[PDB]
């Protein structure tokens, strides 16, 4: 059972409407199952330890037993009268409101109590590493004490109680063991009362150690099921949502991204230079589109945004073309009739915007720093949004240079600032974009080398390419952390790649004399690599041209192995290298027993 | 370290105590105490 107890408030018969919450002057009994008792329990356990250091210093109050806060009432124990009737209990133990209340705050001012007296036996404690993971080491007790009779600092606690904080940390440390009144000898055995607890977390040297290699497996098995690696090279449609993209803000450097590598990113590939003007603030300034191509960014295929292009530490030549000097450098939207690639004069650019200028010249921004005078750290900045470029077939985004008058100087210099550092910040998640459109589901298993080297590294923050590899990374570090992928042990992982490789080398050798009977000692090797190239750098499995891993079976593959492989580790997964894992720690403790040698004869 | 003598069942610089950690019991409390809105209840 579970839930508020409930009593038939009509009497005798019980039926699913004759119950009610039997409230009353102390709020409502909730039943205490059996698990719940265990915690409670377990927390009063940790706070009646410390009962030598309570009356010590005359707080607390006595030891609080769980049998204070509860009573045996009796009746139908459920969460709503018609699931209630179903567990009818018999003096059970139920704790009402109000007492829920001080076992609550009991817990809570005695919790504090104790925290404090707590972190005084600690920088004691600690303070002479009473844990080793290999074999024994002692330290004559003497030396031991008469040592931090010296370092502990004159506010602790440990001086002011000795053998009160004594008898809490015998408690505690299993290391200190006590010498037994009447033989005056120690006792072999060390009986801290976390016994258990405390047995099963030693590095057992079978297998590391079971509170560990448990915890990286159950770890591990948490990631699997909850961002949803599994599914991870589906071939369907997947709602933006189910890549739970947050804190997604990449940065980049375009005027040198190539068109092709990124498709939200086109340039003005023209002959000639393209001088345009616009009256901004009264001034009239000249946008160039100078010498070069001008790379600019598009702004269909552009995720209503906060673009946000940094202009810093780079040149500016305003030393040579004196034309550059004097203008204000902005980022300018520029729409054109003609669709761009296909601009050729001043006549196609429909209209020019300054979304965002930066006030004074191009000499109050520089700084001399040798000669090549560089920009003063400033950032530039729209807030493009879907739909204020609704219609609007051709439209980009350029951080130029606004010349307050073109001159033969700046005939081969071409003013694009978009050599800057440009951070774009998706601000609107539920969109995200793919090969140059805008959706609201990708297709993962299409993402699938697909990209090139760069049109990966040139992804657009938060776009497929961008949520189909943040996925990865998550899968990459469920296999990198629980499974053994670099080792020679053939792990679930590269295991479930060299199965896909076979049955693939299988059938294309099937039909013509089969001349080669598959290898295997070169194809679990094989796959071993392919594996581990995945767990090595996730991204990878993106880019046209990765061997194995970008071929459809993998992945799709690889995690539904890995997934499985997780649910099953056992406990004692530790058992790897269990060995040289081993004998390092003992190599630790023949340290530190080195170290208690000196505690032991420098403080005599 | 002052003699005490009944307070708690042993004094510190009392007869053949011993500083020794085994391998085998790494000293521990109860931190992991689960509370969480599920798990407690
Ligand atoms: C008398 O108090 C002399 C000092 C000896 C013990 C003071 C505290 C240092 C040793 C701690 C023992 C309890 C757990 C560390």
């Amino acid at each position: 059972p579970t839930g508020k107890l409930w009593r038939p408030v009509g009497t005798s018969v019980a039926t699913i409407d004759s119950l009610a919450i039997v409230s009353d002057r102390f709020g409502q009994y909730s039943f205490v199952n059996e698990g719940m008792r265990e915690t409670f329990s377990k927390a009063l356990f940790d706070i009646n330890m410390w009962q030598p250091l309570f009356q010590a210093t005359k707080t607390g109050c006595g030891p609080i037993v769980l049998s204070s806060f509860t009573t045996t009432t009796s009746g139908y124990v459920g969460a709503t009268a018609g699931d209630a009737l179903d567990n009818p209990v018999t003096n059970g133990v139920f704790i009402s409101t109000v007492q829920i209340m001080n076992l609550q705050r009991t817990i809570a001012a005695r919790m504090r109590d104790v925290a404090l007296w707590q972190k005084h036996l600690d920088t004691a404690m600690t303070m002479l590493t009473p844990d080793i993971s290999a074999g024994s080491a002692s330290c004559n007790w003497k030396s031991l004490l008469a040592f931090a009779k010296d370092i502990l600092p004159l506010d602790n606690l440990c001086l002011t109680y000795p053998n009160e904080f004594y008898n809490v940390a015998i408690h505690r440390y299993p290391a200190l063991k006590p010498g037994n009144p009447d033989t005056k000898l120690p006792d072999a055995q060390a009986h801290p009362l976390g016994e258990v607890a405390g047995a099963f977390n030693a590095a057992t040297s079978e297998v590391g150690s079971l509170v560990g290699s448990s915890s990286t497996l159950s770890q591990a098995i948490s990631t699997m099921a909850g961002k949803d690696l599994d599914l991870i090279e589906a071939d369907t449609p997947l709602p933006v949502s189910v890549f739970t993209p947050s804190l997604a803000p990449r940065s980049y450097r375009p005027a040198f991204i190539k068109p092709e590598d990124a498709k939200w990113i086109a340039e003005f590939n023209n002959s000639s230079l393209i001088r345009k003007t616009l009256t901004y603030s009264g001034a009239t300034y000249t946008v160039q589109l100078g010498p070069g191509p001008t790379r600019v960014i598009d702004m269909n295929a552009m995720i209503d945004s906060v673009l946000t292009l940094d202009v810093s530490g780079t040149i500016l030549p305003y030393d040579t073309n004196p034309d550059l000097s004097t203008s204000v450098p902005a980022f300018v939207l520029i729409q054109t009739s003609v669709p761009i690639q296909q601009v050729t004069t001043a006549a196609n650019i429909t209209a020019i915007t300054v979304v965002s200028a930066a006030g004074a010249s191009a000499i109050n921004l520089a700084i001399n720093v040798r000669g090549q005078p560089r920009f003063n750290m400033l950032h530039l900045q729209a807030t493009f949004e879907r739909e204020t470029i609704t219609g609007i077939p051709y439209i980009y985004g350029l951080g130029t240079f606004l010349i307050p008058s073109p001159t033969s100087s700046s005939n081969f210099s071409n003013p694009t600032l978009m050599d800057g550092l440009l951070t774009v910040t998706p601000v609107l998640l539920r969109e995200t974009t793919y090969k140059g459109e805008v959706v609201d589901a990708i297709v993962p298993a299409t993402v699938m080398a697909n990209q090139t080297s760069e049109e990966v590294a040139s992804a657009l923050a938060n776009d497929a390419i961008v949520l189909v590899s943040n996925h990865l990374n998550k899968l990459a570090n469920v296999v990198g952390d629980a499974i053994p992928v670099a080792s020679r042990t053939d792990d679930s992982a590269t295991s479930a790649i060299v199965s896909r490789l076979a049955v693939q080398h299988k059938l294309s050798q099937v039909g013509q004399a089969s001349p080669t009977p598959p290898d295997y000692p070169l194809l679990w090797r094989r796959a071993k690599r392919a594996a581990s190239m995945f767990v090595s750098n996730p991204s990878l499995a993106l880019q046209v041209g990765i061997p194995v891993l970008t071929q459809s079976g993998m992945l799709s593959a690889l995690t539904s192995g890995v997934g499985t492989a997780l649910r099953t580790g056992s406990l004692g997964k530790g058992v790897t290298d269990a060995s040289e894992k081993l004998r390092a720690r003992q190599s630790l403790t023949v340290a530190k027993q080195a170290f208690f040698d000196q505690i032991g004869s420098l403080w005599p | 370290g002052n003699v005490q003598t009944s307070v708690n069942t042993y004094n510190i610089t009392g007869d053949g105590n011993s500083f020794t950690p085994t391998s085998d019991m790494t000293s521990t409390a109860a931190p992991a105490i689960d509370l969480k809105p599920g798990v407690l209840n």
